[PDB]
C-alpha cells in the first residue's frame, strides 16, 4: 500500500556515527562511500545547529555514484521536524508565473515557523442523545457520554444542537467534542453497541472506548513555512492557490511584512525559527539568470542551506555560450563548497547489490552474485539492480526457488546495457535516424 | 417588611461538592459535580445514606415526605 520498493527504499538514513562522525561502512544503507558521508555529517550537524545562513554544498560526481542517495540519506536522517524540500530544477521554467519568482517560493518553503499552543478536546463514547425538537427547534438537548472511568451529562447551546444533527451522532460512537471550535470528528464505534447499527457495512470495525479523563488538554506543534503565510495572504481564501498552483507573482510588500511579523513573534517568544534544507537536484540545468539571484538569496537572515548535485564536466552554461566547470558561472562557484565523490571498488558493488537483494528480498546463490558483481563492474549499478528484478521474475517463470546463473545469464541476454546499446546504434547506422537517412533493406 | 431579600439570576460557576476544587461536569445516578476519576471511583463506591447528604449540604435534597 503506497510503499512501492522504488531504487532508494532501501537508505534509512545517512548511517554515520554521532558522536566522533565516522562513516562506519555499512549502516542504514549507505555503504562504501567514506569522505563524502564524512562531509555530509558536518553539513548535516551544522544545519540542525540553526547559527547559519543558507550555504551552498555541491555534490559533484560522476552518473551512479551515490548523490541523490547521500541526499536521501540526509532526508531520512532528520525527520518530520526539519524541512526538507526536493527540486529538480525543471519545475522552475513555468508558464503561471516567471522564474526567478518561482525560484523565490523555493527558497520561501524551507523556512518553517513551529508554534505550540493548547486545544481542549473530550473522548468518549456517546450514551445517548436526546433533542427537544418538539413545532420546536434545536433550542436544548441532554447528552450523555463515558469513558471507562467517566461519566457524565452535558446541557447544549443551539449552537452545537446544529452540530449535533450536523454529525448525526447516534448512540454509541467514538466522537471527539473540541470544545473551542465545535468540530466533531468520529474516531469510529463502540463495539458494545454492535446490535444498534443496522445501516452499516457486514464488515465494519468496531473500537473500544476510551481510557483515561474525558476532558483533557492536548499541547499540538503546528509547522508551516514562510510560503504558506505569503500564500495565505495574498487572496480572500488564497490557501487553496498553494494546493492548485494557481499563485501568481506575489507582491514584495507582503514578503517584506511578514519578514518583519515573524521577527516580531520571536522577539515576544510567541514563535521559533528553524531553517531547513533546499536540495536543488540537477543544478546545472539553470541559466545564469538563476545565478545571478541565487547569488543573492543566500545573502539574507531568512535562508535555507541549499544542497546541490551536478553531473557536468567542462560544459556550456544555458542562456549563455561559454563553458565552464560543472556547468556553473565561477562568481557562483565562489560561493559554494564541493564535496567529490568516487567510484565503487567491486566488493563495495558486490555488498550494494546484496543490500538491493535483501530489500526486495530475492534469495541468490553466490555464483549468482560473483556474475552479478562481474556484470556490474562493466555496466553500472543501475543496469545490475535491474538484473535483480529482472532475474527474480525469469527464475519464477520456470518455478524455482533461488535465482542462479542460469537466470542472470537470461537477463544479460534480453536486455541490453547500455555500452552494447551504443555499440547496437554504431553498427546499425544505415537503418536508425541519425540525421538524414533511412534506408530499408 | 421582611420581604426585602432578592434573588439572582446570573450564570453561576458550578463547583464540585466532594471537594472544593472547579469541578466541570456530572452524574446520571448520583447528580454529583466531581473533580476527576478519583473522586468518581469514591462517588461509585460510597455506602449508602450520604449520596444524598452530599445534596443535603448543597441544598435541594429534596427528602421524601
Ligand atoms: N553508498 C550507497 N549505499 C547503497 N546504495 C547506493 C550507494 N551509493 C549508490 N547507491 C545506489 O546506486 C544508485 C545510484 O545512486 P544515485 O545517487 O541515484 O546516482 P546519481 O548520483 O547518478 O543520481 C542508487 O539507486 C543507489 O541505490
Amino acid at each position: 500500500g503506497l510503499n512501492l520498493i522504488a531504487a532508494h527504499s532501501h537508505i534509512r538514513g545517512l548511517g554515520v556515527d554521532a558522536d566522533t562522525l565516522e562513516p562506519r561502512p555499512s549502516s542504514q544503507g549507505l555503504v562504501g562511500q567514506e569522505k563524502a558521508r564524512k562531509a555530509a555529517a558536518v553539513v548535516l550537524e551544522m544545519i540542525k545547529q540553526g547559527k547559519i545562513a543558507g550555504r551552498a554544498v555541491l555534490i559533484a560526481g560522476p552518473p551512479s555514484t551515490g548523490k541523490t542517495a547521500i541526499a536521501m540519506g540526509m532526508a531520512q536522517s532528520l525527520g518530520q521536524d526539519v524541512p526538507f524540500t526536493t527540486l529538480a530544477a525543471s519545475e522552475i521554467f513555468s508558464l503561471e508565473m516567471s522564474k526567478t519568482e518561482a525560484l523565490t517560493q523555493a527558497f520561501r518553503k524551507s523556512i518553517g515557523v513551529r508554534i505550540k499552543e493548547e486545544s481542549e478536546i473530550m473522548e468518549g463514547e456517546v450514551v445517548e442523545i436526546q433533542i427537544d425538537r418538539s413545532t420546536g427547534g434545536a433550542k436544548q438537548g441532554k447528552l450523555t457520554i463515558k469513558t471507562t472511568d467517566m461519566e457524565a451529562i452535558y446541557d447544549m447551546g443551539s449552537k452545537m444542537i446544529d452540530a449535533m444533527t450536523k454529525e448525526r451522532v447516534m448512540a454509541g460512537d467514538i466522537i471527539s467534542i473540541d470544545k473551542s471550535s465545535g468540530k466533531i470528528t468520529k474516531l469510529g464505534r463502540s463495539y458494545a453497541r454492535s446490535r444498534d447499527y443496522d445501516a452499516m457495512g457486514v464488515d465494519t470495525k468496531f473500537l473500544q472506548c476510551p481510557e483515561g479523563e474525558l476532558q483533557k488538554r492536548k499541547e499540538v506543534v503546528h509547522t508551516v513555512s514562510l510560503h504558506e503565510i505569503d500564500v495565505i495572504n495574498s487572496r480572500t481564501q488564497g490557501f487553496l492557490a498553494l494546493f492548485s498552483g494557481d499563485t501568481g507573482e506575489i507582491r514584495s510588500e507582503i514578503r517584506d511584512q511578514i519578514n518583519t511579523k515573524v521577527a516580531e513573534w520571536k522577539e515576544e517568544g510567541k514563535a521559533e525559527i528553524v531553517p531547513g534544507v533546499l536540495f536543488i537536484d540537477e543544478v546545472h540545468m539553470l541559466d545564469i539568470e538563476c545565478f545571478s539571484y541565487i547569488n543573492r538569496a543566500l545573502e539574507s537572515d531568512l535562508a535555507p542551506i541549499v544542497i546541490m548535485a551536478s553531473n557536468r564536466g567542462v560544459s556550456r552554461i544555458r542562456g549563455t555560450d561559454y563553458k565552464s566547470p560543472h556547468g556553473l558561472p565561477l562568481d557562483f562557484l565562489d560561493r559554494v563548497v564541493i564535496i567529490n565523490t568516487h567510484p565503487y571498488t567491486p566488493d563495495e558493488l558486490r555488498q550494494i547489490l546484496s543490500i538491493r537483494a535483501q530489500e526486495e528480498e530475492v534469495d541468490l546463490t553466490p555464483d549468482a552474485l560473483a556474475l552479478l558483481t562481474k556484470i556490474g563492474q562493466e555496466a553500472g549499478l543501475r543496469y545490475a539492480s535491474n538484473l535483480i528484478t529482472t532475474s527474480q521474475l525469469i527464475a519464477a517463470k520456470r518455478r524455482a526457488k533461488q535465482v542462479g546463473v542460469e537466470d542472470v545469464q537470461r537477463s544479460f541476454k534480453l536486455f541490453y546495457d547500455p555500452a552494447r546499446s551504443v555499440r547496437f546504434v554504431q553498427e546499425s547506422e544505415k537503418r536508425l535516424i541519425g540525421n538524414d537517412g533511412v534506408v530499408d533493406f | 417588611t421582611n420581604i426585602e431579600s432578592a434573588p439572582s439570576l446570573a450564570p453561576m460557576k458550578h463547583y464540585c461538592d466532594v471537594t472544593g476544587l472547579p469541578a466541570p461536569y456530572l452524574d446520571p445516578k448520583t447528580r454529583l459535580r466531581y473533580h476527576n476519576k478519583e473522586i468518581f471511583a469514591m462517588i461509585r463506591n460510597l455506602p449508602q445514606g450520604m449520596g444524598e447528604q452530599f445534596l443535603e449540604a448543597r441544598g435541594a435534597h429534596t427528602v421524601l415526605k
